[PDB]
DNA sequence: CACAGTGATGCAAATCAAGTGTGAAGCCAGACAAAAACC
DNA sequence: CACAGTGATACAGCCCTTAACAAAAACCCG
């Protein structure tokens, strides 16, 4: 490399006098042209689709969220991937798979957090921060000594935040949903979503040593799903999206874990009543998201349908 | 060659997977049989073998460490746990062993037991019951698995840990002025226990004692916690020194190599042994009067003979018999055919190629 | 392809006529490092690496071997890795993979019953045949209704 | 959701840290990728 | 009418080795010559 | 002294640029 510097050392000073002339200066491009030319003059024309597929990211190389999409859909830890990646490009020579601190990088895109959302009006007792992520569940309870003893853990997404990043990652399926209706793309007509929401607790959560409160080996979530999506054109109801499987695995999205017991009344109205009250704000007001360049406007509807029988008659009031 | 991670999940080669009862011994010896025929067969053999373009002989020497204290007995056709006769290495009585302590030595063997079960079952001598199983020394069953006398590491630190926690308990109620206890004044001891465990070591409290618990239970932090409960301090100072003299012998029997690497503890094993049990037999004697655990009887009497023997102790544990297992329930449910006839097929292969070394020397040649 | 010519016209001769008095007449070389040298300042070191690879031989492909090692490495399942093969040859074209049954081909070297061996005095009552990897591990046992009844499953290896 | 608690009984013990305090929130993570169209449809290569 | 695995098996479909001698196509040469999106 | 993870964080190390001196090998011929 040195002495491709010092036997090159002139034919530098004249691609980077001549790169400013030409173009304006841009050094990489201008010598990656001249070697696609030179190997069209040299007459190889498939080595320099391999050479313009490299320089796409895709002859390998493996651009990082597909790479993500691998570590997460098949179950693999951090761990085990660190290990797969580095024994292959230990092998080949090459770097086939992305080093996680990228696989990190891209992953953000996708948490909650991230894109800028409107409402209209602004909902009640809801800030309009729009970079809110994995918040604390207990949304501040005090836990001093002096008062009541609160013993859970809880994490969860602030509602409309999640609701966002569900809406935008399925932004494709959207689009080609209202495309295969013989509808536009540029539409931004007032969607009305439908959200099936379900909570259950489960049992033997083995609690783990260390420092923290005095946890009970249970666990409830809470977790909502994207069953419809319509759309008004004319003067009736269209749908764009549908679950196609709508008890799956993959489309129960999290929204709250909490390490509590739903006997307990106490513990689940306090890490429960915040969300509540951000979905009783959402339901009366519109949301503004720029999906595929342009703003439209959304709207929701939540039926908590995914309850038992224990549950909804400890919860709705009735007697057990 | 010596193997480095001699407790791993890696090293441990499974050879025959069924489904059956530990104590259940018909079925237990209807498939074992050929495995045991197969070792007394090739234990006099020399394989020839193919190494790289050059023929190669082996000779073969098989140890049988890797099992645990129950199922020594079942199948060595000692007597069951809670008998009088508690070792199996040698010929003393539970009362003996808490009287002495100490001074013994190894006589069980495997030809020793089949010529006591051919005693019992002749009766050559025409005694009576009593007389004819002190004669044969608690043998009633004919063994038939060869072992090599040893102690199970992992299971040595999980009794006595069980054994200290039950002095624990013992100590914060001063039943040694308080002989006679209620049940619930017992259960308020443990309780109370419990709770400044989990205030000051971070431990959530189990009723099964595993093996991570026992490394944190016996340091001096929890003696320490303990002692911030007993009244008195006498038990303070018996229970500081009980702790340090368990400590100093207890990396003897788990250390890979404690010929090199904790020689002086090894060396001062016999010294602090007396020093445990005439501290038992003095300053504890409201629990080690008239019995003691068998487990304190191989940890006390047994350990210098079996490093001395066999060089180590612990390298020859059941650890990476429990990794396996570990691995076991994971390979039945993530890569197996979900069918009764084809799972322990596809499960035993499965943990054959995970244990292969040739498919290891590749996950770590970004390191050379 | 074509109408970059009346932009790039003046710089390929120069760089012609300098490969050419001093280095001695190529011209694919001395814009292949040129533009190595323009990745390095630019900082791109991985599509350097990749157009080293597309000037040497190519790394696509693994050893159905080292597929072996990593799918029962890092605890994948075959469905798994079916599924993350499958989607890697569908996007980056080429295979770098193993397709599974190579794997299930090259995994009969490693279980039992596939090298040849024998015993200098035969042992008794064991076969001196060398092709028996996973067998029944009853052993044969009376599973007739007259018998003593056995209700277990066990698979083993020979212990040779 | 119950097919989500064998998710959560998976992914507490496979891909996330061991810690009573930042345990939920990788669960939490984890489990809100998983469930992402955008990453599903990487699996779907074949049109 | 839950749904994504769990791995071996087996059938079908896709690719390919090979002859040698063709076609199809990209592209070198420098120069001559119309579309077109801004002032 | 069981041991191979489980993920985030932090930091370090190695590699470009400037431009001028330097240790050193490869032939030429007095
Ligand atoms: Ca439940
Ligand atoms: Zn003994």
């Amino acid at each position: 490399r040195r002495a491709q510097k010092h036997r090159l050392r002139e034919l530098k000073i004249q691609v980077k006098e001549f790169a400013d002339k030409e173009e304006g200066g841009d050094v990489k491009a201008v010598c990656l042209t001249l070697f696609l030319l030179a190997l069209r003059a040299r007459n190889e024309h498939r080595q320099a689709d391999e050479l313009e597929a490299i320089m796409q990211g895709r002859g390998s190389g493996l651009q990082p969220a597909v790479c993500l999409a691998i570590r997460v859909n098949t179950f693999l830890s951090c761990s085990q991937y660190h290990k797969m990646y580095r024994t292959v490009k230990a092998i080949t020579g090459r770097q086939i798979f992305q080093p996680l601190h990228a696989l990190r990088n891209a992953e953000k895109v996708l948490l909650p957090g991230y894109h800028p959302f409107e409402w209209q009006p602004p909902l009640k007792n809801v800030s309009s921060r729009t970079d809110v992520g994995i918040i604390d569940g207990l949304s501040g309870l005090a836990s001093s000594v002096d008062e009541y003893p609160v013993d859970t853990i809880a994490k969860r997404f602030r509602y409309d935040s999640a609701l966002v990043s569900a809406l935008m990652d399925m932004e494709e399926d959207i689009l080609e949903g209202m495309r295969s209706q013989d509808l536009d793309d540029y539409l931004n007509g007032p969607f009305t979503v439908v959200v099936k929401e379900s909570c259950d607790g489960m049992g033997d959560v083995s609690e783990k040593h260390g420092s923290g409160p005095a946890v009970p080996e249970k666990a409830v979530r809470f977790s909502f799903t994207v069953m419809r999506i319509t759309i008004e054109h004319g003067s009736q109801n269209v749908k764009v999206f549908e679950e196609p499987k709508p008890n799956s695995e993959l489309c129960c999205k999290p929204l709250c874990l909490m390490l509590a017991d739903e006997s307990d009344h106490e513990t689940l109205t306090a890490i429960l009543s915040p969300l509540i009250a951000e979905r009783e704000a959402m339901k009366s007001s519109e949301l503004t998201l720029e999906m595929g360049g342009i703003p439209r406007t959304f709207k929701f509807i939540f039926r908590g349908t995914g309850y038992d029988e224990k549950l909804v008659r400890e919860v709705e009031g009735l007697e057990a | 060659f010596e193997e480095p991670k001699p407790n791993s999940e890696l090293c441990c080669k499974p050879l025959c997977l069924m489904l059956a009862d530990e104590s259940d011994h018909e079925t237990l010896t209807a498939i074992l049989s050929p495995l045991i025929a197969e070792r007394e067969a090739m234990k006099s053999s020399e394989l020839t073998l193919e190494m790289g373009g050059i023929p190669r002989t082996f000779k073969f020497i098989f140890r049988g460490t890797g099992y645990d204290e129950k199922l020594v007995r079942e199948v060595e056709g000692l007597e069951a746990s809670g008998s009088v006769y508690i070792c199996t290495l040698c010929d003393t009585t539970r009362l003996e062993a808490s009287q002495n302590l100490v001074f013994h030595s190894i006589t069980r063997s495997h030809a020793e037991n089949l010529q006591r079960y051919e005693v019992w079952r002749s009766n050559p001598y025409h005694e009576s019951v009593e007389e004819l199983r002190d004669r044969v020394k608690g043998v009633s069953a004919k063994p038939f698995i060869e072992t090599v006398p040893s102690i199970d590491a992992l299971h040595c630190d999980i009794g006595n840990a069980a054994e200290f926690y039950k002095i624990f308990q013992l100590e914060i109620g001063e039943v040694y002025k308080h002989p006679n206890a209620s049940k619930e004044e017992r259960k308020r001891w443990q309780a109370t226990l419990d709770k400044h465990l989990r205030k000051r070591m971070n431990l959530k409290p189990i009723m099964r004692m595993n093996g991570n618990f026992a490394r944190k239970l016996m340091t001096q932090e929890t003696v320490d916690a303990v002692c911030e409960l007993i009244p008195s301090e006498e038990r303070h100072e018996a229970l500081r020194e009980l702790m340090d003299l368990y400590l100093k012998m207890k990396p003897v029997w788990r250390s890979s190599c404690p010929a090199k690497e904790c020689p002086e503890s090894l060396c001062q094993y016999s010294f602090n042994s007396q020093r445990f049990a005439e501290l038992l037999s003095t300053k504890f004697k409201y629990r080690y009067e008239g019995k003691i655990t068998n487990y304190f009887h191989k940890t006390l009497a047994h350990v210098p003979e079996i490093i001395e023997r066999d060089g180590s102790i612990g390298a020859w544990a059941s650890e990476g018999n429990q990794s396996g297992n570990k691995l076991f329930r994971r390979f039945r449910k993530m890569n197996a055919r979900q069918s009764k006839c084809y799972e322990m097929e596809d499960v035993l292969k499965h943990h054959w190629l995970y244990t292969s070394k040739y498919l290891q020397k590749f996950m770590n040649a970004h390191n050379a």
